[PDB]
């Protein structure tokens, strides 16, 4: 129940709030110098054997792209309106 | 936070502030003739206000409300109705809601266009 709910809170708002390493997707803001300000970085990391047997690695895979496009979108396109 | 939610709708809606428990986050002095000035309280703050975007999203609540008030004052009126334009804004009824949702910037930005549009169209014909 919580682990969906989780996945939902991510899917929806790209949230990773009170996961407590119990998610597949974070964020990694370690940086060797290659671009520390992040304008082509997209500092988010995703595990793979972090996942459970009955969910895919595809369906996992396309949650973290989704993730990655929305945070993508709200934090370089300033697509407020339409990520809302 | 009942009472919280409809300071901050009367303070985004008519520019009217009235902090007699010092509460509210931003408090105008005269309560340099004509001009006062609008101090903001950090401590009783709903957010940090440290990012460049919750810097602009105070800033434009502040403008809102500044031009609320000098419309008011302008206009001789104690409030300024809903009719006087064609953006109307919704009280806050759930703070946690309006906080962890968008709705709030909605809200703020519909206020300050609002806001705007009344405030050019008094300096443009007036």
């Amino acid at each position: 129940s919580l682990y969906y709910e989780y996945l939902m809170n991510w899917l929806t708002k790209g949230l990773l709030r009170a996961t407590y390493g119990e998610f597949f997707i974070a964020e990694n803001t370690d940086t060797n110098g290659t671009d520390d300000d992040f304008i082509y970085h997209i500092p988010i990391e995703f595990n793979q054997e972090r996942v459970p047997a009955f969910i895919p690695k595809e369906l996992a895979y396309k949650i973290f792209m989704i993730g990655k496009s929305y945070i993508f979108l709200e934090k370089y396109c300033k697509e407020v309106q339409w990520t809302n | 936070s009942q009472d919280y939610c409809t300071m901050l709708y009367e303070w985004l809606t008519q520019g009217i502030l009235n902090d007699p428990y010092q509460e509210f986050m931003t408090y105008d002095d005269l309560e340099r003739a004509w001009d006062t000035q609008y101090f903001i309280r950090k401590d009783v703050l709903l957010r940090d206000c440290d990012s460049e975007e919750d810097k602009n999203l105070l800033f434009k609540m502040l403008r809102t409300g500044i031009l609320l008030k000098v419309v008011r004052a302008s206009l001789q009126i104690p409030t300024i109705p809903s009719n006087s334009s064609d953006i109307t804004i919704q009280e806050i009824n759930d703070f946690a809601d309006l906080m962890e949702g968008s709705n709030l910037e909605l809200y703020v930005d519909k206020c300050y266009s609002r806001a705007n549009e009344i405030f050019l169209k008094l300096f443009f014909q007036g």
